[PDB]
């Protein structure tokens, strides 16, 4: 009917990406050497 | 309106217009004016006739159907009556399983012809008293029509307009009518080929000039 | 044989009816829509606001 | 707006929306078990029980 | 267990909660019937691990 | 395969009396025309 | 199961704690006073 | 006026009527200790503040008292009564629990001297074959559980749709042919007490025949049986 | 601005109704806690027949109970 009260926006600042890209970086350094076997 | 009146349709199409009595005017459904033997001049006889041809089309109509079911019901599909055919049907209750009702012996069982006439009777009896005096158990069914009741007799209610009750009546009667007329031929098929109404049938599609009356029974009739 | 089947392939039969129950089945499908559109060709005929007469239809 | 972690917050006082966002957790978990099965059963091999 | 949780249901379905254990647990909020399930669901997960 | 035959033929002559009917119900004057 | 414990912990913790989700009141200081109310933070008990 | 004392009767000699119960309803003994027909008083909690838009969401407070009224059926068809606890709804379901317990006790007695059989067994042994009176029933145990399950419905769903309290209990009509107490007399009230005195007994008496069954294992007349050869 | 009527919606009504509706004061907080303890106790004797911490004479407590 009426549109949803409930609307909300995703924010997502350059920190926070750059903390995101090293984190997946890092684990997949990690357990990529220790999931090639 | 096309079932009442002077313009109704009668019973001898254009040549009608000089056999139709006075006193058939088109008031009551089924109305073609054939009255040729003069039975009905006097209304008193005349109400009561259309009463008794009312009941009578209804009881021809279950009949008919009643009469050809089970012997459809033999041939095109899996049931298995003691006697399918409905002149033979009554020696049932004779057999040594009894009336089993659809083939099953577990469905009506009936052993006892007595028992099933008593019960009959006073079934029966109970409810033509109740139909002929117009008046129900406890009061019931006061002051409605003793041919057409109506209320309890129609639970749908599919005849509360005027219209469609009178339209309703004259499709009841004409059925009625032709139910009586294919009974009366039942009878007397029955009587000359001694088979069932649908074995006559069949065989007659099996190849209608060849199986007919005047090919078969004509010759030895007289 | 060593199997069963229903062999009515190449047979020529009225509709392929083989059997009273497809029969039944048909006929009795068909008298039941046939019943509920029965009914309704009153209502349906009313909502052009005209008679079913002999100039009834769609005309050119 | 909203941290990338407080995103699903949205449906708290939304009934019609938990109720859609739970059928359609419902129709993940379904499908892995139906797409699970098939895939165990085109590598099982059933011929030595024993 | 069926038979007991028929009986309790009947019961949870014909009686209210008391005043103090509603505001105790916050019983309008739907968050408390998240932990409680989410307690629930470690519980039984402990047990089948076992 | 006698059910599977007759559960077919149910459905096929179901669908297909609703397109007789449905086509027999005043179909040329469900249009926009004045 | 041990993660689900995490979680148990920290929404239980979310849902009790609601209205301080977002932070703690500007003026708390006379409830966090040392030995200023009898019951820890009842503002009707004032004495000792 | 001799061999026997003079002497409204309570269910103790020296009791108290509750201030709920007035006496006025047929089996009126005056007998509620745990109070479960008083008229029960509730409160009105508001809504939970649950918005993500504002810096506080503080729980919800109580609004005020608030005590419902009962005994008002509706068209709801899933909760047509205005509370659980009221006194008509609580009548409602001691007849009809009294009726069931009335015919179970019956059918049970009169199927066991019929057949033989427990009425415990008895269920698993028609389950296994249909039958009664030790005649084969022509229907399947699928057909008669779908059968059982529609019928029943039906007849609920039924007797659901009434909306006076009063006829919900006694609807009359077609269920009183004979016209016994289908009036406003002394005649339907003692009636009345018999039907609810016949039904609180028939309830336990049939609590009895469960847990007889449970601990003994034999049905009513096996119990009997047991009893009379134990002396 | 009340919502989108349903007959399913309408039926279910009722059964959504009383939101904030209490028992005043304590209510039946003692029979659940009766309730509690009985559950704890059940608890207490299931896991320590597991654990072997109780025997029993009938209870074999082992895979050779399957025979
Ligand atoms: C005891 C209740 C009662 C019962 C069970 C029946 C039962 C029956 N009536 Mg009867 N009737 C009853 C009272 C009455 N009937 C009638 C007037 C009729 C008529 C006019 C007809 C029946 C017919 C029928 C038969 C089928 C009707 C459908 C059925 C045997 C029909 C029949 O016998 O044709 C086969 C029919 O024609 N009844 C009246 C007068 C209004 C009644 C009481 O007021
Ligand atoms: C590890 C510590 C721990 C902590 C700090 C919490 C903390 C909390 N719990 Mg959780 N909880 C835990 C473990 C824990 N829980 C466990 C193991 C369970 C069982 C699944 C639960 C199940 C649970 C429920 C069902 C609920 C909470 C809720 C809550 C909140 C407050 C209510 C509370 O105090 O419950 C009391 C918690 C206790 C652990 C204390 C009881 C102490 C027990 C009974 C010891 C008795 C000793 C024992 C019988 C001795 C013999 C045993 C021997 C034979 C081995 C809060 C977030 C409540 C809530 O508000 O959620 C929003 C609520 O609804 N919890
Ligand atoms: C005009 C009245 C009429 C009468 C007098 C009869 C009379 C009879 N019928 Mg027919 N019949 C009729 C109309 C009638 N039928 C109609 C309209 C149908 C279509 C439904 C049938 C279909 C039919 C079947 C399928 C069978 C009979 C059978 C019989 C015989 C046994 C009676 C019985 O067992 O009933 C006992 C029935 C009841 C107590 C009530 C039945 C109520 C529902 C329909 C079940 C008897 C000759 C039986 C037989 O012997 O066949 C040769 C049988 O198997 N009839
Ligand atoms: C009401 C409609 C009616 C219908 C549809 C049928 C149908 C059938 N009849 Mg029956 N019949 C009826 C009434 C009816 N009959 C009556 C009232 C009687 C008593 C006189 C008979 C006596 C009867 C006999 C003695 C025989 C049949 C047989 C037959 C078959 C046709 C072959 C034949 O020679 O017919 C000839 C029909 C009659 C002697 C009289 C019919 C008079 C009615 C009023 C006519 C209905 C008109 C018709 C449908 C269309 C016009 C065709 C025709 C008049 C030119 C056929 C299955 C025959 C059969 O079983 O062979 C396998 C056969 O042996 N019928
Ligand atoms: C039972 C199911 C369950 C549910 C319905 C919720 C529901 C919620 N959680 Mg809780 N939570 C749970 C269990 C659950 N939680 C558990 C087990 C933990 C411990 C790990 C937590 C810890 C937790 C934290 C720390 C936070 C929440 C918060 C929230 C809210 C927002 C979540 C969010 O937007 O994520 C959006 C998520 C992402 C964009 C991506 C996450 C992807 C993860 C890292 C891995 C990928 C997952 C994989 C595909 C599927 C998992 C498999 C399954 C077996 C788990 C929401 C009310 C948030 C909050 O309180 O809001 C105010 C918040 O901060 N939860
Ligand atoms: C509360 C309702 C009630 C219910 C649910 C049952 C239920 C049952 N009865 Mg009982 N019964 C009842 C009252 C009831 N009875 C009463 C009032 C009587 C006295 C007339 C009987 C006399 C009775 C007999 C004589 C028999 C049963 C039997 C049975 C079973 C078969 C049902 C049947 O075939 O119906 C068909 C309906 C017509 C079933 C377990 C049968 C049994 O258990 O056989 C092993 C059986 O032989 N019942
Ligand atoms: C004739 C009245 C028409 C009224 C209006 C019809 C409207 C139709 C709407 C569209 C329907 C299309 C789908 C139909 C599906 C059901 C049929 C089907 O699959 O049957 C498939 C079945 C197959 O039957 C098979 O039979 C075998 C033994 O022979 C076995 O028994 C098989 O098990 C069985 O399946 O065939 C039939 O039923 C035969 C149908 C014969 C129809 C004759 C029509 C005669 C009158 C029309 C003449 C012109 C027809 C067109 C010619 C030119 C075409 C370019
Ligand atoms: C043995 C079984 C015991 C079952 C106990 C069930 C939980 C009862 C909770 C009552 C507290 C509450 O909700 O108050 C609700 C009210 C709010 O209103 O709380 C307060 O007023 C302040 C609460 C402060 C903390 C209370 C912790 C209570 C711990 C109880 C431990 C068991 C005691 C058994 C005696
Ligand atoms: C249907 C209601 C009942 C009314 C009678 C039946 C309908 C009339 C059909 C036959 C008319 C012509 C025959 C008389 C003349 C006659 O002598 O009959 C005889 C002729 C075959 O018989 P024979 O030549 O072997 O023997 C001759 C002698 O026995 C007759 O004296 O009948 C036919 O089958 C004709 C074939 C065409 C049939 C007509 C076309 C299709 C009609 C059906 C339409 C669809 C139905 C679904
Ligand atoms: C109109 C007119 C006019 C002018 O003026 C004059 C004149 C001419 C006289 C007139 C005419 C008339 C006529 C035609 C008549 C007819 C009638 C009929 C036919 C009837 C039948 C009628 C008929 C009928 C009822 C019938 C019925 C039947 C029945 C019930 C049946 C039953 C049954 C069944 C189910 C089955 C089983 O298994 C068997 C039985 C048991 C058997
Ligand atoms: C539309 C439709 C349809 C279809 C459907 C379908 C086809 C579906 C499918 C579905 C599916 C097919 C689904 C799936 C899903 C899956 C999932 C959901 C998964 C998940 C996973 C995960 C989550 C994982 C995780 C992990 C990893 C990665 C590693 C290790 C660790 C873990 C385990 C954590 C049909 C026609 C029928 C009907 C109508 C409608």
């Amino acid at each position: 009917a009426k549109p949803n009260p409930n609307k909300q926006s995703v924010e997502l600042n350059r920190t926070s990406l750059y903390w995101g890209l090293l984190l997946i970086f890092v684990l997949a350094v990690l357990f990529s050497s220790y999931i090639f076997n | 309106s096309v079932w009442y009146g002077p313009d109704r349709p009668k019973f001898l199409g254009p040549f009608s217009d000089g056999l139709v009595p006075a006193y058939l005017t088109g008031e009551f459904p089924g109305d073609y004016g054939w009255d040729t033997s003069g039975l009905s001049a006097d209304p008193e006889t005349f109400k009561k006739y259309r009463t008794i041809e009312v009941i009578h089309a209804r009881w021809a109509m279950l009949g008919a159907l009643g009469c050809i079911f089970p012997e459809v019901l033999e041939k095109y599909s899996g049931v298995q009556f003691g006697e399918a055919v409905w002149f033979k049907a009554g020696a049932q209750i004779f057999a040594d399983g009894g009336l089993n009702y659809l083939g099953n012996s577990g469905l009506v069982h009936a052993q006892s012809i007595v028992a099933t006439l008593v019960v009959q009777v006073l079934l029966m009896g109970a409810v033509e008293i109740y139909r002929a005096n117009g008046e129900g158990p406890n009061g019931f069914g006061e002051g409605q029509d003793t041919l057409y009741p109506g209320g309890a007799f129609d639970p749908l209610g599919l005849a509360d307009d005027p219209d469609t009750l009178a339209e309703l009546k004259v499709k009841e009667i004409k059925n009625g009518r032709l139910a009586m007329l294919s009974m009366l031929g039942f009878f007397v098929q029955a009587i000359v080929t001694g088979k069932g109404p649908l074995d006559n049938l069949l065989q007659h599609l099996e190849e209608p000039g060849e199986f007919n009356f005047y090919a078969l029974y004509a010759n030895s009739l007289a | 044989l060593v199997d069963d089947r229903l062999a009515g392939e190449g047979t020529g039969k009225i509709l392929g009816i083989n059997d009273p129950s497809l029969f039944w089945a048909i006929t009795i499908v068909f008298t039941i829509v046939w019943g509920v559109f029965y009914v309704s060709t009153r209502e349906i005929d009313a909502a052009s606001d005209r008679e079913n007469d002999d100039d009834f239809g769609l005309t050119l | 707006g909203l941290p990338w972690y407080r995103v699903h917050t949205v449906v708290l006082n939304d009934p019609g929306r938990l109720i859609a966002v739970h059928l359609m957790h419902t129709s993940l978990v379904s499908g892995w078990a139906g797409s699970m099965a098939f895939y165990e059963l085109a590598v099982f091999d059933p011929s030595d029980p024993v | 267990a069926g038979i007991l949780g028929v009986l309790a249901g009947l019961f949870h379905l014909c009686v209210r909660p008391p005043q103090r254990l509603y505001n105790g647990l916050r019983m309008g909020n739907i968050e408390t019937v998240l932990s409680s399930s989410i307690a629930a669901v470690f519980w039984a997960a402990f047990v089948v691990s076992g | 395969m006698l059910t599977l035959k007759i559960f077919v033929y149910t459905v096929v002559t179901f669908f297909v009396s609703l397109f007789i009917f449905g086509f027999l119900s005043n179909d040329p004057g469900r249009n926009p025309g004045q | 199961a041990l993660l689900f414990f995490f979680g148990h912990i920290w929404h239980g913790a979310r849902t009790i704690f609601r209205d301080v989700f977002a932070g703690i009141d500007a003026d708390l200081d006379e409830q966090v006073e040392f030995g200023a109310f009898l019951k820890l933070g009842d503002t009707s008990t004032r004495r000792q | 006026g001799a061999g026997y004392r003079q002497y409204d009767a309570l269910w103790l000699p020296n009791t108290e009527r509750p201030a709920w119960l007035d006496g006025s309803l047929p089996g009126d003994r005056g007998f509620d200790p745990l109070g479960l027909s008083r008229p029960a008083e509730y409160l009105q909690i508001d809504l939970d503040e649950l918005d993500q838009n504002a810096a506080v969401n503080k729980a919800g407070g109580v609004v005020g008292a608030f005590t419902p009224v009962a005994d008002q059926v509706s068209t709801d068809s899933l909760a047509p009564y205005s509370e659980v606890f009221g006194l008509q709804r609580f009548r409602e379901c001691e007849l009809i629990h009294g009726r069931w317990a009335m015919l179970a006790c019956l059918g049970a007695l009169v199927q066991e001297g019929v057949t033989g059989d427990s009425w415990v067994a008895a269920q698993t042994l028609v389950y296994n074959q249909p039958q009664y009176a030790g005649i084969d029933l022509p229907f399947d145990i699928y057909t008669l559980a779908v059968l059982n399950s529609v019928l029943m419905g039906x007849v609920e769903l039924f007797r659901n749709s009434e909306l006076d309290p009063e006829r919900r209990c006694y609807p009359g009509g077609a269920f009183d042919p004979l016209n016994l107490a289908s009036d406003d007399s002394e005649r339907t009230q003692k009636l009345r007490e018999a039907e609810i005195k016949h039904a609180r007994l028939a309830m336990v008496s049939f609590l009895g025949y469960t847990v007889q069954a449970w601990y003994t294992g034999e049905g009513a007349l096996g119990s009997l049986n047991k009893f009379a050869n134990g002396f | 601005d009340t919502g989108i009527s349903t007959p399913l919606g309408t039926l279910l009504k009722p059964l959504n109704s009383e939101y904030g509706k209490v028992a005043p004061g304590w209510g039946t907080t003692v029979l659940m806690g009766i309730f509690m303890a009985l559950f704890a106790v059940f608890l207490v004797i299931i896991l320590e027949i597991y654990n072997s911490s109780v025997l029993l004479d009938d209870v074999t407590m082992s895979w050779e109970s399957l025979a």
